[PDB]
């Protein structure tokens, strides 16, 4: 029931977002068997080092942990512009 | 060097009573419009009312 | 005689409004039966057809 509103509406809405100017980084080359983040690091012979990707653990922001469950409401209590008849 | 494309059952099968395939429904089915299960769920239900 | 122009149509009597067609504009014409989606309002009138 939902298959074509992921596909045929959410996904250019990816591909739109996939161009903000503030989307830099790459994410994920789409083979989960191989790709890993490019990894930089502010530094400096005057002993700096801040690496731009760290692991520090769930912090304040409300990022950095993920619920899975989201699926379940996207898979059954969440209507669609084309589903439904018509919606602009 | 390819192109890629679709294959409709009907072009391949073409079974009497399991897929139709007169040469009318399948224009009649060149005029329609792209379909979600819930479109053709939708129009079942029209021609129901 | 002054007969302008005779044409063959579809039976309006056989083919009725209870059938939900519409037949004055020389067409079969079924509103809200097959419809597109993700198309500006006025988009679904072929489909009528």
């Amino acid at each position: 029931n939902i298959a074509v509103a992921h596909t045929d509406h959410l996904s250019v809405v990816y591909a739109t977002m996939s161009n903000f100017m503030l989307n830099f980084t790459n994410n994920f080359s789409g083979n989960h068997a191989t790709f890993k983040p490019d990894q930089y690091v502010i530094t400096s012979p005057e002993g700096s080092y801040k690496p731009i990707i760290e692991r520090q653990g769930e912090t304040v922001d409300g990022l950095t942990i993920i619920d899975t469950s989201i699926v379940w409401p996207i898979l059954c209590q969440c209507t669609y512009p084309l589903v439904r008849i018509m919606e602009e | 060097r390819y192109h890629e494309s679709v294959l409709e059952i009907a072009d391949i099968f073409d079974q009497a009573d399991f897929i139709q395939t007169s040469d009318a429904v399948r224009q009649l089915r060149a005029l329609m419009p792209t379909l979600s299960t819930s479109q053709i769920r939708h129009a079942i239900e029209r021609i129901a009312q | 005689y002054g007969a302008a122009v005779v044409n063959i149509d579809l039976n309006r009597d056989f083919f009725d409004t209870a059938t939900g067609i519409d037949l004055t504009k020389g067409i079969p014409l079924v509103q809200d039966l097959l419809v597109p989606i993700g198309v500006t309002a006025g988009a679904e009138q072929s489909a009528e057809y």
